[PDB]
């Protein structure tokens, strides 16, 4: 049973054998213009007025032009029927507004941390041992074509922090999820010395991504410009990703969403100017498994 | 159940998924999977634990 | 267009004609062994272990031979789309357990009141402004070969208790709905001349059934016999029942469950016994319809 595979001759002065000899497939050896190569990866759009449950919306990426599923049969891992709240849950929460100003180092929250204590979902996600949703995020921010400013906005899977301390990975649960509320970027590392009784939150630095790498190169992630003189809003189309079909939502937050301001707010020639920027947020093909008793996370 | 034939009852078995507080008491238990048994009809009962879990596989 | 209808004669020495002149029909005249005529009135049976959700439990009556269903495209009333939580509410809860003695004169429970705080069955009503669903209440009583003594279980359409004051439909909206502790039927009416401070209670009369008919004629309404020397339980399917295909469930109570000992327990020669009564309700074809902020009723 060999292999008779062909070569690629360079040098001339053309076929090579490989046969595999164990069981274990583990064991082979390996076989080896604009137009964007990767359009999946360059933050596709859809390509108006988004209607989910009983919410209406009226510059739309699709995050690895995936749209949000539910789970297939044959990628079930639970067995347990899923509960499925439908328009109970999937529907547009609105966080609270955050102030832009000229020194606004950025904003971040994280997904469903930020939805945990919304309606129905959060009941569901609270009732419930595993959770599974994508999202569509809705950045709002609007001013008058005198005013100048732009944000990027970045849906980040896996989208961790460092930490304030020498101690490594130390960020204790209640400061990794803040809710609704979310977390500010900084313009500078702070180490906290504190030793009796330590902060241990997160010291996310802005030019650094709050992760150590730069942030020029976060546009790698699905992300969306909200460029004033151009438009209003943004939206992002976030598909479940994981490692599993299915997780704990307590446990492990899915998606963080960073907002940076590339170029800073400014207006006519008040120093003193600031404006509102909303999220709303609707979960998208929500389905939970294992119900029991409520979980009641510890707080503060 | 072992005791006698005389003997009555109705019990309740119950499996909680984890990430919630350990049932302390039924009012918990019974929002949980659980079986309803007749120990005065069925000297045994069986509960199955179905898998549900995060991962494929759990550590031993 | 007359209409030519046949007489049925009596004493003989035979068609008698009518003619609409009314645009209206509310303007028309009126036109006119053991096997039961009204076998849907006869408690009929479930013709083991039932299992609803992750609940499972191990002498069944279907209310007026009709099993829990969904609403019919052809009678909704309300527009906006129905959320149906399925397995996450749709399952059985068991309330706390009440204690049967020689003395006690009854118990009685409230649907949907007696559910209003279990798991997300709760908050689901509580979440919406219409709600609808069918029951299956499972009461558990075991004793030995030597007890004795007959509970009665009645399913009531509208259980409408009488009140404890002069004043007339004067039972608060607390003492009405107590939630799964239910109340108990007393063997005498008590009038409450409290006029201060007055406890605006109903006081259920056993033998007058709570509502002024007498408890023997009970089993009119869907019920089943709990014999202490014959069967441990007793189970009742009850169809949603009302004059709207859907309603409040805070305002109002669709079903009323009503436990009479309809012979005294007694045992051996122990003049102190009780034997725990155990009631457990899986609300069936739940669907809510109106999704806002969360009701929170007033209490105590």
């Amino acid at each position: 049973g060999a292999q008779v595979s062909s070569q690629k001759v360079g040098a001339h002065e053309i076929n090579y054998t490989t046969i595999n000899y164990y069981r274990d497939s583990a064991s082979n050896a390996a076989s080896k213009d604009f137009a964007q190569d990767p359009s999946k990866f360059t933050e596709p759009v859809k390509d108006m007025q988004l209607t989910l449950g009983n919410s209406t919306i009226t510059n739309s990426v699709v995050a690895y032009g995936r749209w949000p599923e539910y789970i297939k049969d044959s990628e079930a891992n639970p067995v347990d029927q899923p509960t499925e709240p439908a328009v109970a849950a999937c529907r547009f929460y609105t966080l609270d507004t955050v102030t832009w100003r000229k020194e606004s180092r950025g904003w971040w929250w994280k997904l469903p941390d930020a939805l945990k204590d919304m309606g129905l979902f959060g009941q569901n996600m609270f009732y419930h041992y595993l959770g599974r949703a994508g999202y569509t995020v809705h950045v709002q921010c609007n001013a008058s074509k005198f005013h100048q400013g732009a944000l990027g906005v970045f849906a980040v899977p896996e989208m961790c922090l460092a930490g304030d301390s020498t101690t490594h990975m130390f960020t204790k649960y209640e400061n990794a999820n803040p809710g609704e509320k979310g977390g500010e970027f900084k313009g500078s590392f702070t180490l906290d010395t504190n030793a009796t009784n330590p902060a241990r939150n997160f010291c996310p630095v802005d030019y650094l991504f709050g992760s150590g790498v730069l942030a020029g190169n976060a546009f790698v992630y699905p992300h969306q410009i909200i460029n004033l003189r151009t438009n209003n809003c943004a939206t992002l189309v976030l598909p479940y990703v994981n490692s599993l079909s299915i997780d704990s939502m307590t446990k492990h937050n899915n998606w963080g969403i960073a907002i940076l301001p590339l170029a800073p707010l400014d207006f006519a020639t008040e120093s003193s100017t600031e404006i509102p920027i909303t999220l709303t947020i609707a979960p998208m093909c929500c389905e939970f498994n294992g119900l029991r008793n409520i979980t009641v996370p510890r707080t503060q | 159940f072992c005791g006698s034939m005389m003997a009555t009852g109705k019990l309740l078995v119950s499996y909680a998924p984890p990430g919630a507080e350990a049932p302390k008491s039924r009012k918990e238990a019974m929002l949980g999977t659980h079986v309803i048994w007749d120990i005065g009809l069925q000297s045994s009962c069986t509960m199955v634990v179905p898998w549900i879990s995060n991962t494929t596989y759990r550590l031993t």
